[PDB]
């Protein structure tokens, strides 16, 4: 049952082969909840489409595996895997044993570790520059929301540079996202602390109170309770009432009004205010700690911040605008995908140029070793090479251009010794460009965690041949 | 792109056919004929003979291998397998998305890149010698019943294709048809077969006035009103005194009336092509009627003039010391079966001859020339710029089965031994190391007698790339009259 | 890939073809029964897409930028699903012929700014252009919506209504600020025109000789309380044997009525109006202190009221105040047609008004609702941009020559999309040609002909089967909603060309 | 009714695909299936439609389209019924959106018109023969597929030459060119660029005997068929003699009267003595004594163009029915000098300044046969290119040249009259890409970029006449790009393009008028 397992991987593949480059194409999604989607990251495809098939459920983990230590790579999981077990049925047909082509990819697999190292063309210089991270994040953001690369690649920027400084705490979970509901991304914006959408509904506008809570003569009692613990913030999660709106704004107490439930259990690991279920109890051990509780206006819009001017502070929150949920949502995947970039930075920088380049320069060294290396393993290792050529096949196929003419000028011009030479981004020129002068770089340790795991889903397949049902 | 397909498991299915028909160790093949028969073969030229395929594509790959056994009668079966491997790489027509005329144009220029490399491996042969000769043609000897007599059938092939190449004129024409007539005569043995220098005539004798043994003959080539030009075209034919009389058309049996009086021998039903070799043997010519004859129709210069009984069959011997551009072969044998096998195995024999007295070039087979050649196209395609590099590696992936099947009939680990096969091209000379038929295992050509003409091979790849460009210029079928 | 490409440009020409019959003014209208079996027959493109429902997801697309034009011009929004739809059909050879779908994309993309700035470069600024007053300008344009109705006789009269309308109300302009009463008797000259709310006052109960129509500064008073004696909300029984407890009982249904009225008195309203009808006994305590009661008002009127006086509409009456009380200069009633009518003239927040219809059929006011939804609109977006273009289909034909020759220079495969893109905007003109029963052999074939000749405004004459200069007719659209519905309709498509697979979770 | 409209357009479509992928010289290949079973493969597209047998009858009208267009061109018969397809598939569309045939028949005409005066008013006369060149150019590029293009421009500009050399009127200013072509001789020159032009014809053939003189200035050529040999009365009926006494007289009696023979054709004068069947070997002897030039067994196709060249009379027998006569000053004709060549392995008998024979010869000296055969063809291929082009009296750069031009002008054209006709012009125009449209897909280049290309340069051509736009741009497939045939030298007949779409557009007229079916 090899053979059934390899088709039935090669039908995930043409589900993200199109989704992939910044002239890829998206898929109209439909959520389980009866809504409707549409997009072209192949994180969420998956999320949504239900692998059924458990041949196929190895590469869908391998891609779970691609969240730990890089964010960024999953379609190398999707369509380098797709290519090797399709050339391996090359193999397999001629009489090779499947044994062998699991050691094959193995010794390829170490090789290009080692040929990796020599392709890298420049690397971050960590000055933390706003030019230095939008110039190296032009890379990450396309192919994911293509054409508005320009402020999405300056605003992530400022995000990141302020959490540099404080060296070894740079991670996702300090740059948040907050939309709201507006015109497009012109108004779009980053501002330090914790940015909610909801503004104050009480009447405070600034108050510097230490203690945050989270959760009709009684309940004016009750709003005092929350003065008399010594708190001037308390945070609702349903609706509030009339009676207790103005209770709190005769003590000065600011009320504010959290629906999504993302939005109470981000105050509790921040702060340390915590949600309580009673109504307003008199429990301080439960509040948390702020510097100051103000609101703010930009882009015609309040927002509470939470700032922490006593605390050196590394909590970024991008403001986003937009006018539609499903448009904003696609600029969500692609700002998690920037802030992961740099996240990988952080460790020793290298980086190679994408699309493509590195892929036949990696490609043509081993193939250059497989004839050199005798032996039974090396008609896989020569696959592992042509195997790396699909994802230039991918992009030359997203941009409109035959993919034969494309791997014929990329071998030209590194057959002259023309390294860092990439696709060129448009439909109308089939010719290519320089990489390095484009500013197309990929992570480099992003591809040795890439094709360590996409060598490993394959072999781990390829050890599978028959398929068995049980019970416990 | 649906028929550019058809045209691929159409050829495909011809060679899965023949596949395992190749080598010494060719594998025999059931043919279910309509009445219950069997016939239990094994030489692809007669298999796919008679087996009735309905593709048309399929068609064309029999009247291909028909051309190619009167020029050569062996190889034929790697012809449709070259040609069916070749079109068998569907990745490069319809997944890739290319057009035909991108991969002919691939074909066509790695088809002068393989005719370069198989002259790069050749080596040159002595002629004179017929002991280097006989390494040759033993190729073919082996696995036959005339092995017993081996040096016999190496004189008569080697000998024969000698008498017919005439090297005076440059060109150095060799044709079996023509110059070639080979005969059978009852009575003897294998070991009484000789090669007779001159012409013999199949004419049976039907009267008993004849000259039966005469050492000097004399050869003449060309109720009342009805015996006038009768005797008088009878008569003209005398005054030279001949010993037998060769026309070309039939003779009455009023004229014969005066052949028998002369007590001469009578011969019709001649080709021209029979008459030209005498005229060349004993010096005559070749006059239009009898009734203009001259003093150069004679047979001075002949061996002798014998029409014995031999073997219960009259056999006109009008041999001669010369070789005029001709010859005749003297099959004996005690039965027909015998006589059957004797003449088509020479056949096969002569044929090697034709290729080595043309060109005195070899190459080494056992699939130790396909690797040679493999090896020399894929390092060339790192460097060739252009699409069609990726095609240029599949004829380099494709020549390959041929030492797969031999492998693959001999039954041992063909996947271990072709992948090392490369290796030993690729480090060492490419001029051998090739692959043991009957054992299997890894040997030198120089030393075994594994060695293919050079024309065998030059037709071989030129009618196997041809096969597949006129197949992937077809992109419809057009029906109609 | 290819064929689920196929099955989203089929699946969209349908929903096209739901409100292919409704582009222009005489458009055809269309008969959506809901679940309940209510009858709603309506011309409006945006109007029958959402009644639809297509549970079709390829479908659902193009209803979200149908509702992004509806919500800010509230009109055009079929011409964004006509062209929308055009855009795929055209490219629909040329898709299954293998090229690529998102090379298309940049095809769109680029002949879509490449109208913008076409649009930009011939729209023609009118302020104050041939030395003419703003107030003809706008009737001029006004009057030829009116033409060819049954109200073409008298078109002068109401032409001038509409003017009158719009300058009475400020700066900021809104169509549904402007209210249309329908009354059936009269002539069509004897239309009149309110600047002040007014409802149409079906109080036929007592309060006669009493309750003046004139007020100086009167506080209008917006309650929900039915006074009537024997009302399904005050009333009074108690069922016992004791003879004397029966005089209290009555006592108590007349104090239940008679204390929440003294409320009323004590509040300050001098103008009292209710949803639930007053009756007769009530009226007479209004009579007896001199108050001014009208009830029988509609909702809808008095939240025009509530925008015109500046109060509040509140339920109970013991929350009547000073805080709810809205305030007018001019409040007088007058005898339209006989029947009474009470209207607030004259308030700080008037920014609604009524206009009253008259004419002798139904129908007659329904063809007149109609059309002076499209009069106000031309005097609304004429003020807001004077750059406009001419109207019935002129901009389309603009595109159709210069897209075109620009795609002859544009090398690539960018030439026959681009150059589709240009025959894709014909269908706006097509439907005006059918949809009004015209030949559109005959216009299309001599209106893209007068282009080449020298034309720059001529379009599709709805009246007349011909050709006409819109501009010189003062049949005017503006120019950058036309570059917001191209901006729109090349969105719409270029996402559904940007699909190639549709993936569906299992449930 | 419009349900045969569509079934009739199909018909006549489908026939097109048959012939689409094959058209240009890169045409792919197709097998004709007869009623037999026998497989024909070829990719002209003009024998494919005689041989096709499609039962429908839609499409035997298009039989008789293509049989007018190969009596009067011969050639290009192809590109005729695919135009014819793309106007029926376009009318097919127009049908369907309420228009009637007639307002596109109407169309259709007025468009043919429009056509074929756009094109006369960008034509090129019949020029640039000397002191210009698309003339190498012309040659140069068409034998680009052969070994021979190794070194093109030296076998370009013996091609040049050799049209001229062929070159007479006749007719009133005809000038047009023969079928006789120049004859194409080859031998072993050790090297392919020892390939030697010989302004006149050559004859390979050799005197035998060394003893004559290999240079003869008498102009007087004697031409003959008849043998000097043993005169046989016939192959199939032998005079009968019965005395073997008598056949002695007969035989030295016949050598008798060649020693008449022998005094009265050199009475003539003529040293040059050729014999279709040969020439006795004691006559031979008679021509060492008085130094005429003998030939013996020459080919009578080669002795055809030499009586053709010096004008001499081809006399069939001595015996003119009452006697035995030579035919004096009838089979003499007038040269110059008839010099024997000593060329590689073949003394070569040329012949030059004739009376009038207006031909050549050249000589594909190479290594081997095998060069010199693939030379002979590209260079006999080459001629008839050249020979096309410099007959037609006007002519037009082709290539995709003439429909991509028209794709703008009719289309601007059908701008300015209307009247219901737009769509038809519009679309008759849009119908004339699918030419380069087809070539680029059998070029195995982008379909829809290479005529993007074309009719990006053929719209500047009519925006501005400045010399900065690039004019008459037609399409190489050789090489995958747009190339202007003026330097190019793709170059096509006037009478061609305007046969071509004047039948295509009347054709598609006659199959759109019928409306329904009718049968027995
Ligand atoms: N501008 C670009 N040009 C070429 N290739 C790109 C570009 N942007 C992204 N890619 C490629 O597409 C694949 C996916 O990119 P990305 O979205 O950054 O990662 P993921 O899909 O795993 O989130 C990567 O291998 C990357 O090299
Ligand atoms: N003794 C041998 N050892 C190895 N290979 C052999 C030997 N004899 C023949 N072959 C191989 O078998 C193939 C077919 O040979 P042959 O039978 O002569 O032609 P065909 O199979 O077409 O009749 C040849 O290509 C040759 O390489």
């Amino acid at each position: 049952a090899v053979y059934r397992n390899i088709q039935a991987c090669k039908e995930l593949a043409q589900t993200t082969r199109t989704a992939y480059g910044p002239n890829g194409m998206n898929k109209m999604v439909i959520n389980h909840l009866e809504k409707l989607f549409v997009t072209n990251d192949a994180a969420t495809i998956l999320r949504e489409l239900e692998v059924q098939h458990p041949a196929a459920k190895m590469i869908v983990m391998a891609s779970h595996m691609q969240e730990q230590e890089v964010g960024d790579g999953t379609n190398f999981v999707l369509v380098f895997a797709g290519a090797l077990l399709e050339l391996a049925e090359e193999l397999l047909r001629i009489g090779l044993s499947v044994s062998e082509v699991i050691e094959g990819y193995e010794i390829a697999c170490r090789k290009a570790h080692e040929i990796l190292p020599n392709l890298v063309c420049c690397s971050a210089k960590n000055l933390r520059d706003i030019d230095e991270v939008s110039s190296l994040l032009r890379t990450s953001i396309m192919s994911k929301q293509y054409g508005n690369e320009v402020f999405l690649a300056k605003l992530i920027a400022q995000a990141c540079v302020s959490i540099f400084p404080d060296s070894g705490h740079f991670n996702v979970d300090n740059i948040r996202v907050c939309k709201i509901l507006g015109s497009g991304i012109s108004s779009s914006s980053v501002l330090h602390g914790m940015v909610f959408k909801k503004e104050t509904e009480g009447d405070v506008t600034s108050v510097k109170d230490a203690k945050i809570a989270v959760y009709e003569n009684l309940m004016d009692a009750q709003v005092k309770a929350i003065a008399d613990t010594g708190a001037n913030v308390v945070v609702t999660g349903g609706k509030v009432a009339d009676m207790a709106l103005h209770y709190a704004n005769k003590y000065n107490i600011m009320l504010v009004r959290l629906n999504s439930k993302w939005d109470l259990r981000r105050l509790c690991k921040t702060v340390g205010a915590t949600a309580l279920p009673r109504l307003t109890p008199p429990v301080l051990e439960e509040m948390g700690h702020c510097d100051s509780v103000y609101l703010s206006e930009v882009g015609d819009t309040q927002v509470v911040v939470f700032k922490h001017e006593k605390e050196d502070g590394a909590i970024s929150t991008i403001v986003l605008r937009g006018s539609t949920d499903n448009l904003m949502d696609d600029i969500e995947r692609a700002v998690d995908d920037g802030v992961n970039t740099f996240k990988v930075l952080t460790r020793d920088k290298r980086l190679v140029p994408g699309g493509g380049a590195t892929e036949i320069e990696l490609a043509k060294q081993i193939t250059s070793y497989g004839e050199t290396c005798p032996g039974l393993e090396q008609y896989a290792i020569k696959k592992f090479a042509e195997a790396f050529e699909a994802i230039p096949r991918a992009l030359a196929e997203n941009s409109g251009v035959k993919a034969n003419e494309v791997i014929s000028k990329l071998y030209a011009v590194h057959q002259e010794g023309n390294k860092n030479v990439g696709l060129d981004i448009e439909a109308e020129v089939p010719a290519v460009k320089d990489m390095l002068e484009a500013g197309i770089l990929d992570t480099y340790l992003g591809k040795y965690w890439a094709i360590k795991l996409a060598t490993n889903a394959a072999v781990t397949v390829l050890r599978v041949d028959q398929i068995i049902m049980a019970k416990p | 792109r649906k028929v550019q397909s058809g045209n691929i498991n159409a050829a495909k299915t011809i060679a899965d056919i023949i596949r395992t028909c190749l080598g010494p160790k060719s594998m025999m093949k059931m043919l279910l004929d309509p009445m219950g028969g069997i016939v239990m073969t094994n030489d692809g030229n007669a298999i796919l003979r008679e087996i009735q395929v309905q593709h048309p594509a399929a068609k064309s790959m029999i009247e291909i291998s028909r051309t190619q056994d009167e020029e050569v009668g062996d190889g034929t079966t790697s012809v449709i397998i070259l040609a069916g491997e070749m079109l068998s790489v569907a990745e490069h027509f319809l997944e890739q998305q290319m057009h035909p005329t991108v991969v002919i144009s691939a074909y066509r220029k790695a088809l002068d890149d393989m005719i370069s490399t198989l002259k790069k491996i050749s080596i040159p042969v002595d002629i004179s010698d017929s002991d280097m000769m006989l390494n040759i043609i033993n190729s073919s000897i082996t696995t036959k019943a005339i092995s017993r007599w081996s040096s016999l059938a190496c004189n008569i092939a080697l000998d024969a294709v000698k008498m017919v190449q005439f090297e005076e004129n440059g060109r150095k024409e060799i044709d079996i048809k023509k110059y070639a007539r080979v005969e059978k005569i009852p009575g003897g043995i294998i070991e009484d077969s000789c090669v007779l220098r001159g012409v013999m005539i199949n004419k049976d004798v039907t009267h008993p006035r004849m000259r039966r043994y005469i050492k000097n003959p004399r050869i003449v080539l060309l109720l009342q009103m009805e015996e006038e030009y009768i005797q008088q075209l009878c008569e003209d034919i005398i005054q030279l005194k001949p010993d037998v009389v060769i026309t070309e058309k039939g003779i009455s049996d009023l004229a014969q009336h005066y052949l028998m009086r002369a007590n001469i021998t009578a011969i019709r039903r001649v080709r021209k092509t029979d008459n030209n070799r005498i005229a060349r043997a004993c010096g005559a010519r070749i006059v239009s009627r009898p009734e203009e004859l001259r003093e150069d129709d004679v047979g001075t210069g002949a061996g002798l003039l014998e029409i014995k009984k031999i073997g219960d069959e009259y056999f006109t011997f009008i041999t001669d010391c010369k070789d005029p551009k001709a010859c005749t072969i003297l099959l004996r044998g005690a039965s027909k079966e015998i006589l059957s096998e004797v003449e088509r195995n020479l056949q096969d024999a002569m044929q090697v001859c034709r290729n080595v007295l043309l060109d005195p070039q070899l190459v080494p087979g056992g699939g130790a020339s396909e690797m040679a050649v493999a090896h020399a196209l894929t390092e060339k395609s790192k460097a060739m710029t252009g699409v069609e590099q990726w095609p240029y590696r599949a004829v380099a992936q494709a020549l390959e089965v041929i030492p797969r099947t031999l492998i693959q009939n001999c039954g041992a680990s063909t996947i271990r031994l072709l992948t090392s096969l490369r290796a030993k091209h690729t480090q060492e000379n490419c001029e051998t190391w090739g692959v043991n038929g009957e054992t299997g295992t890894l040997v030198d050509m120089k030393e075994l007698g594994i060695w293919e003409p050079l024309a065998v091979k030059l037709q071989t790849y030129k009618t196997a790339v041809e096969t597949a460009v006129l197949l992937l210029r077809i992109d419809d079928i057009v029906s109609g009259h | 890939g290819i064929p689920q490409l196929v099955s989203n440009i089929s699946a969209c020409q349908v929903i096209a073809e739901a409100v292919r019959t409704t582009l222009g003014p005489r458009g055809m209208d269309k008969l959506i029964v809901d679940g309940r079996g209510k009858a709603t027959i309506s011309n409006d493109g945006a109007t029958i897409l959402k009644l639809l429902d297509v549970v079709h997801p390829a479908a659902k697309t193009l209803v979200d930028i149908a509702k992004s034009q509806d919500a800010e011009v509230g009109d055009g929004t079929t011409s964004v699903t006509l062209l929308a739809a055009e855009f795929l059909k055209q490219v629909k050879p040329y898709v299954e012929e293998g090229l690529h779908p998102q090379i298309i994309i940049r095809a769109f993309r680029t002949a879509t700014q490449l109208a913008v700035n076409k649009i930009k470069e011939i729209a023609v600024t009118v302020k104050k252009a041939d030395k003419v007053e703003q107030r003809k300008l706008l009737e001029k344009c006004a009057m030829t919506a009116l033409s060819s109705k049954l109200i073409s006789q008298q078109k002068a009269f109401f032409a001038k209504m509409v003017v009158d309308a719009v300058m009475m109300l400020d700066d900021l302009l809104q169509l549904k600020m402007i209210g249309i009463k329908k009354v059936q008797g009269g002539a069509l000259e004897d239309s009149q025109l309110v600047a002040g709310v007014a409802f149409k006052k079906t109080f036929s109960y007592a309060g006669f000789e009493m309750q003046p129509k004139k007020y100086h500064n009167p506080k209008i008073a917006l309650l929900n309380v039915e006074l009537e004696l024997k009302a399904e909300k005050d009333n009074a029984e108690i069922r016992v044997h004791t003879v004397e407890d029966y005089q209290a009982i009555v006592d108590a249904e007349w104090n239940i009525l008679y204390d929440k009225l003294e409320k009323i008195h004590h509040s300050g309203a001098k103008v009292v109006s209710s949803k639930l009808p007053i009756g007769d006994v009530a009226t007479q305590y209004f009579a007896d202190r001199d108050m001014f009661c009208a009830g029988r008002v509609p909702e809808e009127d008095l939240k025009r009221t509530m925008m015109a006086c500046g109060g509040s509409i509140q339920t109970s009456v013991n929350a009547l105040s000073a805080d709810v009380l809205g305030r007018c200069q001019v409040f007088e009633e007058t005898q339209i047609g006989g029947e009474r009518y009470n209207f607030f003239t004259g308030c700080p927040k008037a920014k609604t008004c009524t206009f009253i219809l008259r004419g002798g059929a139904e129908q007659f006011m329904e063809e007149t609702e109609r059309s002076l939804h499209d009069a106000i609109m031309i005097v609304r977006r004429a003020i807001k941009n004077d750059s406009v273009v001419a109207g019935g289909g002129a901009i389309e034909m603009e595109l159709s020559k210069y897209l075109r020759d620009y795609s002859r220079t544009i090398p690539g495969k960018q030439q026959l999309l681009i150059g589709a893109y240009a025959k894709a905007l014909e269908i706006i003109p097509r439907q005006l040609c059918d949809n009004a029963g015209f030949d559109a052999t005959n216009i299309l074939n001599k209106l893209r002909a007068r282009h080449a000749q020298g034309g720059t405004w001529y379009g599709v004459d709805i009246n007349n089967e011909d050709i006409a200069d819109n501009f010189e007719a003062f049949v005017w659209e503006p120019a950058m909603v036309r570059i917001n519905a191209l901006t729109a309709a090349s969105e719409a498509a270029c996402l559904i060309v940007s699909v190639d697979e549709t993936i569906k979770n299992p449930r | 009714g419009e349900t045969i409209r569509s079934q009739n357009v199909m018909a006549a479509a489908s026939i097109a695909n048959i012939v689409k992928s094959s058209l240009g010289p890169v045409g792919l290949d197709k097998m004709l299936v007869d009623d037999i079973g026998d497989v024909t493969i070829t990719n002209d597209g003009a024998t494919i439609l005689k041989l096709l047998e499609v039962e429908h009858p839609a499409a035997k009208v298009l039989c008789e389209l293509a049989d007018l267009q190969d009596k009067e061109v011969g050639d290009g018969t192809t590109s005729v019924v695919i135009i014819a397809a793309e106007l029926l598939k376009n009318a097919d569309e127009l049908v369907k959106q309420k228009i009637h045939p007639t307002s596109v028949i109407s169309g259709y005409r007025l468009a043919c018109k429009e056509a074929v005066r756009y094109i006369n008013e960008n034509l090129i006369v019949n020029t640039d023969e000397l002191g210009r060149d698309c003339l190498i150019n012309a040659a140069k590029t068409s034998m680009s597929s052969k070994i021979i293009g190794i070194n093109g421009d030296f076998f370009a500009n013996m091609v040049v030459d050799a049209v001229l050399a062929i070159k007479y009127t006749d007719i009133r200013g005809q000038p047009r060119y023969p079928v006789n072509s120049v004859n194409i001789l080859k031998a072993h020159g050790r090297s392919q660029m020892e390939s030697m032009l010989i302004s006149g014809y050559a004859l390979n053939c050799v005197v035998g005997s060394q003893g004559m003189p290999k240079r003869i200035v008498n102009a007087k050529i004697a031409c003959l068929d008849f043998s000097l040999q043993k005169t046989k009365m016939k192959l199939g009926v032998q005079v009968v003699i019965t005395d073997p006494e008598k056949l002695d007289q007969i035989r030295q009696r016949e050598s008798d009267i060649t020693k008449e023979r022998i005094q009265k054709i050199l009475a003539t004068g003529a040293n040059v003595i050729l014999t279709t069947g040969g020439i006795d070997d004691m006559c031979l002897k008679y021509f060492v004594e008085a130094g005429a030039m003998a030939v013996r067994r020459v080919l009578k196709r080669d002795l055809k163009r030499i009586a053709k060249a010096s004008g001499a009379t081809i006399l069939s027998t001595l015996a003119n029915l009452e006697g035995e006569e030579t035919f004096e000053a009838a089979m003499l004709g007038q040269a110059e000098e008839v010099v024997q060549e000593r060329i590689c392995d073949d003394e070569l008998i040329l012949i030059k300044n004739t009376k009038a024979r207006t031909s050549a010869s050249i000589i594909l000296r190479g290594a081997n046969d095998f060069m010199c055969d693939e030379m002979e063809r590209s260079l006999h291929d080459a001629l008839c290119v050249v020979k096309r082009v410099l007959e037609s009296k006007s002519v037009v750069p082709g290539g995709g040249a003439v429909e991509a031009a028209l794709s703008i002008y009719l289309e601007n054209y059908a701008t300015s009259m209307g009247s219901r006709e737009q769509l038809a012009i519009a679309e008759f125009a849009r119908s004339l890409l699918v030419i380069p449209n087809t070539l680029a897909v059998n070029a195995a280049q982008d379909s829809t970029d290479l005529v993007a290309k074309l009719r990006a340069f053929h719209n500047e051509a009519q925006v501005n006449p400045e010399r900065k736009n690039l004019k008459w741009i037609g399409l190489d497939l050789s090489n995958g790009k747009p190339r202007d045939n003026k330097q190019a030298g793709v170059f096509e007949p006037t009478i061609v393009k305007v046969k071509s779409l004047k039948f295509a557009t009347e054709a598609a007229i006659t199959i759109l008028r019928i409306d329904d079916l009718i049968k027995l």
